[PDB]
């Protein structure tokens, strides 16, 4: 239910490059994403999807939330958004994940 | 309204590296995607954002933006990389989603050849009915692809013009035809028709004077 | 297992409404952008309608604006067309392909529908007018078969004429649905092009001069 609209997107980049992106990768077994089945609009948009994939359960994997990537985008969310506060099936949710997270880090104009 | 400009066709032998253009204004400023498209088949991306690759297409294939100019470049070309390619942008200044014309990629299976055209009038007894059509007849050419083009006197003609898809012919070089559809008055106010029939650059005209008939 | 499959084509008349459907699988559907393409018997293609992923935005080509109606189900996962007033040069494949969106960008379509086709015609079953064609000044002649429904025709020429060759080009299918053709012989003696068309059961004999 909750809208990404009023977030701070650039401290959110910023805590990505530093530390979620390190242990996405690590939980990835040293890969990064490049056959996409989700994606996102708006860095608001993004914020909703990679919300519901982090922590949401869905039919085929359980909550990555006790992950540690999981953790990190807890914190990162709680500070920069007022308000807020391994199988083949999950790996493939986490890559769609880096996907995610790969167009939020894009550039401004 | 952005403008995409591509070359009609395209020919390279077996093994051969193959370059289909995309020409427009300022065109490096906008991220450009490729289209293949076999005969009978949905468009597939070839090309995406200028250079990127989908996983399911070859390393043989390759693009790249610059200055006014997009290039799709085909590496080693192979008879099934045969098809149309449509190069596409999204223009921000108009809102629109605007392809190319799109170029036919012909590998060669034969030598080239050029068309061999046969222009006829309308014939005395439907300009009595008040219809009038002329009959361009193109055959014997190939790759199989051309631009047909009409002409009262000097000046184009755009209306009334029904064109053919080329079709590979028994002697398994390609024909068609265009047919332009006038009125009495029309065919008969002017000094000429002409039938221009253009094929890998190269052009073959064809003329009839209604005072000749 | 990504697809988008198409439905809803087929032939009405000009004035008349069509809607077209398109279901996807195997990918979000409600975080793609959906457009609709169309592409003419022979022609490239041309972009028609697009709809954002949230359903909030609608765009279309000026050549279908005001008649043309783009919708989304993102809880069913259908995209509609709905297309009203339809004209000839509406006659097309129809396609229906998924792009992401970033901002106000639409980027490329990666997945597309196998395609739908529609036909704008009021044709109905039509025997032929034939002409003769002849040069205005080695030399050939012909017949003009002109303007029939449906195919085929058969078109032959008597014995003694087919000594030098002779070719039937495939039929233009004009924007009004019908169908003509021409048929060509050789020569340096009778011609005359005997048309069957037995859809209509009718048979033209022209002798050409």
């Amino acid at each position: 239910m909750y809208d990404f609209t009023n977030c701070d997107f650039e401290k959110i980049k910023a805590a990505y490059l530093s530390t979620i992106s390190k242990d996405l990768i690590t939980y990835m077994s040293g890969t990064k994403s490049t056959n996409n089945t989700v994606s996102c609009s708006n860095r608001p948009h993004c914020l909703t999807e990679i919300q519901s994939l982090t922590f949401n359960p869905t039919a085929g994997c359980a909550s990555l939330a006790k992950e540690m990537f999981a953790m990190k985008t807890k914190a990162a969310l709680a500070i920069w958004c007022p308000g807020y506060s391994t199988t083949n099936k999950c790996l493939e949710q986490v890559s769609q994940l880096q996907g995610l997270w790969r167009r939020f880090n894009r550039p401004l104009l | 309204s952005y403008v995409l400009t591509q070359p009609p066709s395209v020919s390279v032998a077996p093994g051969q590296t193959a370059r289909i253009t995309c020409g427009g204004n300022n065109l490096g400023s906008k991220s450009v995607h490729w289209y293949q498209q076999k005969p009978g088949q949905a468009p597939v991306l070839v090309v995406y954002d200028d250079s990127d690759r989908p996983s399911w297409i070859p390393e043989r294939f390759s693009g790249s933006n610059s200055g006014n100019t997009a290039t799709l470049t085909i590496s080693r070309g192979e008879a099934g990389d045969e098809a149309d390619y449509y190069c596409q942008v999204w223009d921000s200044s108009s809102d629109h989603v605007v392809f190319g014309g799109g170029t036919k990629l012909t590998v060669l299976g034969q030598p080239k050849a050029a068309p061999s055209v046969t222009l006829f009038p309308p014939s005395s007894e439907e300009l009595q009915a008040n219809k009038a059509t002329l009959v361009c007849l193109i055959s014997d050419f190939y790759p199989g692809a051309v631009t047909v083009a009409w002409k009262a006197d000097s000046s184009p003609v755009k209306a009334g013009v029904e064109t053919t898809t080329p079709s590979k012919q028994s002697n398994n070089k390609y024909a068609a035809s265009s047919y332009l559809s006038l009125t009495p008055e029309q065919w008969k106010s002017h000094r000429s028709y002409s039938c221009q029939v253009t094929h890998e650059g190269s052009t073959v005209e064809k003329t009839v004077a209604p005072t000749e008939c | 297992q990504m697809q988008l499959v198409e439905s809803g084509g087929g032939v009405v008349q000009p004035g008349r409404s069509l809607r077209l459907s398109c279901a996807a699988s195997g990918f979000t559907f409600r975080t793609y952008g959906m457009h609709w393409v169309r592409q003419a018997p022979g022609k490239g293609l041309e972009w028609v309608a697009v709809i954002w992923y949230d359903g909030s935005n609608k765009h279309y080509a000026d050549s279908v604006k005001g008649r043309f109606t783009i919708t989304r189900d993102n809880s069913k996962n259908t995209l509609n067309l709905q297309m009203n007033s339809l004209r000839a040069e509406d006659t097309a494949v129809y396609y229906c392909a998924r792009a992401p969106q970033w901002e106000l960008v639409h980027e490329a379509f990666d997945i597309w529908g196998q395609g739908t086709m529609v036909t704008v015609s009021s044709a109905s079953t039509k025997g032929p007018s034939v002409f003769p064609l002849a040069p205005c000044s080695t030399a050939a002649l012909g017949c003009l078969v002109k303007d029939y429904f449906p195919e085929p025709v058969t078109v032959s020429w008597n014995s003694g004429a087919l000594t030098s060759g002779v070719h039937t080009f495939p039929a233009v299918l004009q924007s009004s649905g019908l169908y003509s053709l021409s048929s060509v012989v050789t020569v340096p003696q009778t011609y005359t092009c005997n048309v069957d068309h037995k859809p209509s059961n009718t048979k033209v004999d022209k002798t050409v001069e």
